């Protein structure tokens, strides 16, 4: 799970790290209020999408600072109820339902600090540098010294002569290296509490009244352990029927079980000239249900052209996609690959049982044909006409 | 001393005995029942609070040290759901049993660092997952989930993050007429018990095991690590070829990819890197899942073999 910029910062807020003062606005009127509840001047409004794209009104850039309440209630016209389109977005982007209307601040020094889990020191790693307010990737190809990693022992906890060191090393002058450290080791405590997978602070600063603030924060939660963390994980439709799927901007269905063997069929689709449409892994335990919602879910998008299913497993298994084919009304063609018990009587099930469905038993034969299945289709669209297939035995 | 002295338990045999800790939960009673059926010495389990019962016939242990001592099995399965399992790992680690295969995925992170912690200061248990398919020596032992009717005794240790991509690498080398040596799938996790080098360091002494198999995908850098341990440790001549996958090409970055470890954050762990850095140590990367048993095959070719 992941939760807004705004979630985050009220998490820091109840664990006494010092944040930015701000408040949310999912209207544009609102955000007019709690300008002018700041002081009516200056005020930075932060789109709170789950930052450096384009909206979908014209209007580049999710964090702007304006001069009134005027001027904050007319640029959240352009970012409420309005899509955001960045880089990791890809064709399609998220919604803007709401955004963080905050108090401006002017900053001495922008420092990075992050707290993650990090498999070379297996355990957690404070992580810290003078080159804050900037991406973090490009200092660690350029500047790699600036890096400086402090490993943390899980039994031990974090030590207070740890977040001193490391907050001197970062460039933190002598007299606030300590409220500095202090805010490292609340953060740290926050880590471990909420099972975050990393807490990044981009930057970690210093007020222009001296104080160490933390101006931006981003989270990531382990959602193995949402069990245990009924308070994060309270705050489309396939984790609702509990599938691990994510879309894409292909136009190839993937219906796959095992998580190694979905990102496979994905790149051999990729491999034979297609584009997959959709990560999904039914995994283990997958009843009829399951594949139902797989394939509602993968049709739910009008661009899927054509859907490949790949399961390791037969009969059982074959039974369960023809039901799903027919209630749904599904007229894109469906190439399956099927292997474990019984293939023969399997594919004998969706060839003698009505719908045109393509049973495969190669991978790179079934990539083939669902890539140019697809194909056909694209120039049926184009050329305005439809065509209907006609399968062998 | 290291850790890394357990790895020889990784190399289960026809006189390997295992108990199974949820011994009679719903996944450990079905897994059991093929194990049993299978050939491998199943010879009991744990149940706290069920401890002196008979689950298909045969003994149920309230503690791991209990089944230890009363059946002299040297190996461990788990089944513990995800709360506790991590526990169960903890307790099989005191008993000093000296191979353990947690079958469980979605075990907290923050759980298997601990495990980690603890796992790392000993030499007695080896681990192999968790989120792990398990172990197999095709005709003698296995320990897991994969299925041993795709396995056939031969010449190609496997190593994988995977599971049913495992069986489709599995189901090619015995297509082939090739076989597996030993099969061990790693699992998914980003902190697991063993990794790629701790497999290749059993392959490359195993006589039986001439040539091997690296499935991998996005996430960590286990993957470039074997890299610079097969470049320093097999090369030149006499050397056995390896033939590898990486999954997670078209995978887009910062999304978790099922697997809890399959992730690329902050420009790491995609899979150009990975495969760029094992052709570079001399392994045969393949570009499609389905030419990795013809792929060794075409390599065993130009050497003979």
């Amino acid at each position: 799970l992941s939760l807004h910029e705004y979630m985050s910062m009220e998490l820091l807020q109840e664990a006494g790290v010092s944040v930015p003062k701000g408040y949310v606005a999912k209207s544009p009127d609102e955000a007019y209020a709690i300008a002018k509840k700041l002081g009516s001047k200056d005020v930075v409004i932060k789109a709170q999408v789950l930052g450096k794209g384009t909206f979908e009104s014209g209007l580049k850039g999710g964090v702007k600072i304006v001069f009134s309440p005027e001027e904050a209630k007319a640029v959240s016209s352009q970012m409420i109820g309005k899509k955001l389109f960045t880089k990791q977005t890809g064709e399609k982007g998220r919604i803007c339902n709401q955004v963080l209307v905050c108090e401006r601040k002017y900053p001495r020094r922008e420092y990075y600090f992050a707290i993650t889990m990090e498999r070379s020191f297996q355990g957690p790693v404070l992580i810290g540098s003078s080159h804050g307010g900037v991406n973090i990737e490009d200092v660690a190809a350029e500047s790699p010294e600036a890096i400086i990693k402090e490993p943390i022992d899980i039994e031990e906890g974090i030590k207070k002569e740890q977040a001193l060191q490391l907050a001197q090393k970062m460039g933190f002058p002598p007299n606030i290296v300590e409220s500095a450290a202090e805010n490292m080791v609340k953060l740290y405590s926050l880590f471990l509490k909420y099972d975050a997978t990393m807490i990044e602070i981009n930057p970690m600063v210093e007020d222009s009244d001296g104080a160490v603030l933390c101006m931006d924060a981003k989270i990531n939660f382990d959602s193995n352990s949402a069990y245990r963390q009924k308070k994060i994980f309270d705050l489309k439709d396939a984790a609702k029927a509990n599938l691990n799927y994510i879309g894409l901007d292909g136009n190839i269905g993937c219906l796959v079980n095992g998580a190694g063997l979905a990102m496979a069929t994905m790149d051999i689709i990729k491999l034979h000239g297609g584009t997959p449409a959709n990560f999904l892994d039914v995994g283990g335990g997958a009843t009829v249900h399951q594949v139902t919602e797989a394939f509602k879910l993968i049709t739910s998008d009008k661009k899927v052209l054509a859907i490949l299913v790949n399961i390791f497993g037969c009969d059982v298994i074959a039974q369960g996609i023809v039901m799903a084919v027919k209630d749904l009304e599904i007229k894109i063609p469906v190439v399956v690959r099927l292997q474990g018990t019984r293939v023969d009587d399997a594919k004998a099930l969706i060839a003698d049982s009505g719908l045109k469905i393509l049973a495969c038993d190669d991978l790179d034969e079934a990539a083939r044909m669902v890539v140019k299945l697809s194909e056909i289709v694209t120039l049926a669209k184009q050329a305005h006409v439809d065509v209907k297939f006609q399968l062998p035995i | 001393m290291s850790y890394t002295a357990s790895r020889q338990h990784l190399y289960v045999d026809k006189n390997t005995k295992i108990i199974c800790q949820g011994f009679t939960g719903k996944q450990g009673t079905f897994h059991s029942q093929q194990a049993l059926e299978y050939g491998t010495k199943l010879v009991g389990g744990t149940t706290p609070g069920k401890g002196g019962q008979t689950h298909l016939g045969l003994p149920v242990f309230n503690t791991v040290k209990e089944a230890k001592e009363q059946t002299g099995a040297t190996a461990s399965v788990i089944y513990v759901p995800p709360p506790f399992a991590a526990a169960a790992i903890n307790e099989a680690i005191e008993a000093e049993i000296p191979l353990v295969v947690c079958i469980t995925e979605g075990i907290p992170q923050q759980d298997m660092v601990r495990v980690k912690h603890k796992l790392l200061r000993q030499e007695k248990t080896r681990l192999i997952g968790p989120n792990c398919p398990g172990v197999i020596n095709p005709g003698e032992c296995k320990i897991g989930i994969m299925p041993g009717h795709i396995h056939k005794k031969g010449r190609i240790g496997i190593v994988s993050r995977s599971g049913t991509l495992t069986y489709e690498a599995v189901h090619q080398t015995t297509q082939v007429g090739l076989g597996q040596s030993l099969c061990v799938g790693i699992g998914g996790d980003p902190f697991n018990g063993t990794d790629f080098i701790d497999c290749l360091e059993i392959f490359l002494n195993d006589s039986a095991t001439e040539g091997i198999i690296l499935i991998g995908e996005i996430g960590g850098n286990a993957e470039e690590n074997a890299a610079e341990f097969l470049k320093q440790h097999n090369s030149g001549p006499n050397s056995k070829p390896v033939v590898s996958f990486i999954a997670g090409l078209t995978a887009p970055p910062g999304r978790r990819m099922g697997h809890a470890g399959a992730i690329i954050a902050g420009g790491k762990g995609g899979a150009k890197e990975k495969i760029s850095a094992l052709q570079s140590a001399g392994v045969v990367v393949s570009m499609s899942p389905a030419q990795l048993g013809t792929t060794i095959y075409k390599e065993f070719e130009k050497r003979k073999m």
